[PDB]
């Protein structure tokens, strides 16, 4: 049940029960603020899965392809950056599982 | 530049003849017995007391503080040229009535307003008045010159068959030059007649050559000279702290404008126009304000056509790309370095041996699957389609442009075949309406092969630029459509190429999609077809300083979509100059980087790391400000006020802003002073306005005008200020292009006036369609801040647009700690909004309003 845009390595810093921390340290935020489409955190940590941060990244786990951290501005941009297009989910553009 | 390649006033036969006449009693005198006041116009006959050939003067009032008068000849002999397709419509008429009659003068009130025209009879001298105050006098110095159709003779040299350097000009009609002078009392500052590489405020041409308005392909033009550049708009705006007028000299021929001023009592500026042929057609724009003469002129020629949104972004151009592969790698290099690029631009080499409307099967083997992967990454492509058509049996364009006679024809009657880069190139008659209809039909998706909806067209060298021609243009004795010589229809040719290409790009979609076209040569009324850029400029610091005046002067005459080549075109720049040119270019309306063969590759990502992130920040600023650009281009589209405007436009009474051409205003909100010096440690920014606060857009530090502040600068700093009392929208989520940015959350930067007020507008549309007009699918919102309330209303109730854009953040600059911030909406509960107040910069960031831009709302700083 990891938050959108987070790797398994990145999945223990995010806890549903606890308030989310900036993951680098500026201030803490309520978890409802993680992936809320607003840049609450200076690091850009609060929004791994949304394009709300000018400094964040989307981890794309690909089965059969190298996991890649695309820039956050490439999430929901209508272009399928990742091999498994998890980068597009609300943009109206659907991708294919090209992980071959 | 090679100055021994273009005509000075002494080498132009008519210019040295008109200029020879000197101020004195005018031989042209009005006969107030043929004075005939019709329902629309007043007709009088002027007589030349020596020549005894009488001309006809037609005075006409217009419904917008405006007066059009035309001087032609009573018995024409050969009809003279009257410029078509420049006026967007026939101007409405405000009738004239005799307020009084004299044995020597006639005074005529316009409609019922404060304007009266006093017409004297010995000598002829028009005197426009506002109540009892003189505004401008026509033929006040006695320089009205109208060379009639002489009897066939081929005296003075050059008045007939002439040779410039090696090119013959056999004038079959002899001297037909016209001329007229206007004295503006009280005006010392005149602006306009654009495409001259000089300052914004025109200089007095008393001991030098006058300003030439001639569409020429000037190779490596210098600066601060009155030489005619690629375009020509014969509009001259005069400025005073009290009254501002304008003179629109409608003539599509070669024109020289002589600026004069008295030493000395009340100040006065005398402006003399000399045209090679045609009639004397003058529109007089009687203000009384800057915003008024812009609206009047926009009612004459038209408003700046609203561009598509992607054209407001960044365009990248090399001196063509070697194949489809180079385009693919430049797109991938913009994607990999996370730089925002919208359009990739192809030069002449993309054509099949300089043959347009087609692609080489080996250079670009799969043209329409190159645009497919340019549209998958959501970017556009711009080709080159120039007027000259190569000569081939296999060229379908040439085989149809010659079969159907639509080429310009030389003096004998055969087709013009000037040797341009496309082999022997035939130049088509773009004056011909039936040829512009053929031109427009060939941009269709069936005619233009390898064409996609993201493929747009840039018409370079539409002056026309004839390589083996007089100067660099077509011979003046070339016969155009309707029997007109090229001498009559020169300055209108570029406008005709632009119009035909714009209607070609318009009608391929069916009229739905907006057309983006870029032209080098243009005339009055060319704002209605697309963008214009300041030709090919060298990559020096002086050509970057002069970028602003040539776009400020272009914006004054309606062509508010101006820009210069980022990084120059000649003499490849240093990395610092390339950095500073990407910072200025991000705040000009047109933002394109172009290169040459002699220069290397000037892509942003083969620069030093410090010089690449600064440019990346500069592109991010432009894309963030794109909503502001789209709103500003809409204001120029409706009321005609320029996007890039000088400081005296918004502050007419400031006599300090009159000679300012290093700073400009992006509307009423942003004041821009881009840095153009080698290693500049500081800029000197004049912040105008009595009782005005300007906030540094980066540091949020307020300054009280009017003052001259020293702003220390680094390589990373673009000196942009926001005026206190404005609201600037922004897209703070910069993407690869402006195609998903158009549906991204909006943030509003609210700068507070010293009275705690602010006001701004936001224009939204699909950004690529003529749907804001036919179905009114646009959205114009007014954001106001008064007391402690930020309200959002609709500034145009008929604009109903359904957009996914919401307001994600509100930035109030100069506010205080609220201790409570509420959001009220359409009966929904008043949801309290979180906020962060930085006290050092005094900036209040209201977090996630989360409200659609379409809906009305009110944020209360309780
Ligand atoms: C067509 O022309 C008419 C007539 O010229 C023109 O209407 C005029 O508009 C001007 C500008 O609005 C008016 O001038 C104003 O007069 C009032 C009353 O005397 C003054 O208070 C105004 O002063 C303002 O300007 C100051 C400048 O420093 C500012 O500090 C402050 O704003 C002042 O309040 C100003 O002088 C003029 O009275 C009218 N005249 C008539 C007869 O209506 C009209 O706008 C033009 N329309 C078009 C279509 O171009
Ligand atoms: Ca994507």
């Amino acid at each position: 049940k990891r938050p959108r845009g987070v790797s398994l390595t990145n999945h223990h810093f995010y806890d549903e029960s606890k308030p989310f921390t900036c993951l680098d340290g500026s201030a803490t935020i309520p978890f409802d603020q993680v992936n809320d489409d607003y840049c609450d955190c200076k690091d850009g940590s609060d929004e791994p899965g949304t394009a709300a941060c000018p400094n964040g990244s989307f981890h794309c786990t690909n089965t059969g392809y190298k996991p890649l951290y695309i820039p956050s501005n490439r999430v929901n941009d209508g272009v399928c950056d990742c091999c498994d297009g998890t980068d597009e989910y609300n943009s109206g553009v659907i991708c294919e599982n090209t992980c071959k | 530049v090679d100055r021994s390649n273009f005509k000075t006033c002494e080498e132009s036969s008519f210019c040295k003849r008109q200029r020879s006449i000197r101020p004195g009693l005018s031989p042209y005198r009005a006969l107030l017995d043929s004075l005939q006041l019709g329902p629309d116009s007043l007709t009088v006959h002027l007589i030349h007391e020596v020549t005894k050939v009488l001309l006809v003067l037609e005075l006409q009032g217009l419904q917008k503080n405006m007066t059009r008068f035309r001087i032609d000849e009573l018995e024409p002999r050969r009809p003279r040229y009257r410029v078509p397709d420049v006026l967007v419509a026939d101007p409405p008429i405000a009738r004239l009535s005799v307020s009084g009659r004299d044995e020597n003068s006639v005074e005529l009130t316009m409609a019922e307003g404060p304007y009266k025209i006093i017409l004297t009879a010995r000598p002829f001298r028009l005197d426009l008045l506002e109540d009892r105050s003189l505004l401008l006098s026509v033929n006040a110095r006695g320089l009205l010159e109208f060379e009639h159709q002489r009897a066939p003779r081929v005296d003075e040299p050059g008045a007939w068959e002439e040779t410039f350097k090696t090119h013959s000009d056999s004038k079959p009609y002899g001297p037909m030059s016209v001329g007229l002078d206007f004295s503006l009392p009280g005006m010392e500052h005149v602006y306009g007649i654009p495409e001259h590489a000089d300052n914004l405020r025109l200089k007095v041409t008393e001991g030098g050559e006058p300003y030439r308005l001639y569409n020429l392909d000037v190779f490596q033009y210098e600066l601060y000279n009155p030489m005619a550049l690629y375009g020509s708009v014969p509009v001259l705006l005069a400025h005073n702290p009290h009254r501002d007028l304008g003179i629109f000299w409608l003539n599509a021929a070669e024109t020289w404008v002589d600026i004069s001023s008295n030493t000395g009592e009340t100040p006065q500026t005398d402006v003399r126009w000399m045209s090679e042929t045609g009639i004397i057609d003058v529109f007089l724009l009687l203000g009384p304000s800057i915003s008024d003469v812009f609206r009047q002129y926009a009612s004459l020629t038209g408003t700046q056509a609203l561009p598509p949104l992607f054209s407001l972004g960044y365009h990248q151009s090399r001196w063509n790309y070697r194949d489809e592969a180079d385009v693919l790698e430049v797109d991938q290099g913009f994607d990999d370095h996370n730089l925002p690029c919208d359009v990739i631009w192809l030069d002449i080499e993309h054509a099949d041996g300089k043959r347009y409307f087609t692609w080489d099967p080996s250079r670009f083997p799969q043209p329409r699957t190159m645009l497919e992967r340019l549209a998958s990454k959501r970017r556009k492509l711009v080709a080159i389609v120039d007027p000259h058509i190569k000569v081939d049996s296999g060229y379908r364009v040439h085989e149809e442009l010659r079969n159907l006679g639509l080429y310009v024809k030389t003096r004998d009657g055969s087709d013009y075949e000037g040797w341009c880069w496309p082999g022997s190139a035939g130049y088509p008659d773009f004056t011909n309406p039936t040829m512009r209809a053929w031109w427009a039909n060939m941009f269709s998706y069936d005619n233009y092969e390898g064409s996609a909806p993201n493929l747009f067209v840039w018409n370079d060298m539409n002056e026309p630029s004839v390589f083996n021609g007089p100067e660099v243009t077509m011979l003046k004795d070339a016969q155009h459509y309707g029997g007109w010589e090229h001498r009559d229809v020169h300055n209108i040719y570029g406008l005709y190429v632009h119009m035909a290409t714009a209607d070609g790009l318009r009608q391929r979609s069916g009229g739905m999609e907006r057309p983006f076209v870029l032209a080098r040569a243009f005339f009055a009324g060319s704002q209605r077809f697309g963008a214009v850029w300041t030709g090919d400029n060298t990559a020096e610091w002086d050509h970057l300083k002069i970028s602003i005046p040539m776009c400020l002067s272009l914006g004054l005459v309606g062509l508010s979509f101006c820009g210069a080549d980022v990084g120059g075109f000649f003499k490849n720049p240093e990395p610092e100059l390339l950095v500073r040119w990407y910072q200025m270019g991000a705040y000009q309306p047109f933002f394109r980087a172009h290169a040459h063969l002699d220069t290397g590759r000037r892509e942003p990502w083969l620069l030093p790391s410090q010089h690449n992130d600064i440019i990346r920040d500069a592109l991010g600023q432009r894309y963030s400000l794109l909503p502001f650009w789209y709103t500003l281009l809409y204001q120029a589209h409706r009321e005609g006020i320029p996007v890039m405007r000088p400081l005296w436009v918004q502050y007419p009474q400031d006599v300090t802003t009159f000679n300012i051409d290093d700073q400009y205003l992006l509307g009423d909100a942003l004041l821009v002073h881009p840095v153009s010096d080698s290693g500049a440690h500081g800029v000197q920014v004049y912040l105008p306005g009595q009782g005005e606060v300007w906030y540094d857009i980066q540091s949020y530090q307020k300054h009280h005008g009017p003052q001259t502040l020293y702003l220390p600068v680094t390589l990373s700093s673009i000196p942009v200020f926001q005026r206190g009392g404005t609201i600037v929208p922004r897209w703070m989520r910069v993407r690869r292009s402006s195609e998903c940015m158009k549906d991204d959350p909006i943030t509003l930067f609210v700068a507070l006036s010293p009275q705690g007020t602010a006001q701004g507008e936001l224009f939204l549309d699909d950004g690529h369609t003529f749907n804001y007009q036919t179905r009114q699918e646009f959205l114009l919102r007014r954001f106001s801040f008064s007391g402690n309330t930020l309200v959002s209303s609709s500034a145009d109730p008929e604009g109903h647009f359904e957009t996914p854009i919401w307001i994600e953040r509100v930035v109030i600059i100069g506010a205080g700690k609220p201790a409570a911030v509420v959001l009220q909406t359409k009966g929904s509960p008043e949801s309290r909004l979180s906020f962060q107040h930085d006290p050092e910069t005094s900036v209040l960031v209201l977090r996630k309003p989360g409200i659609n831009v379409a809906s009305d709302w009110s944020i209360h700083l309780r």
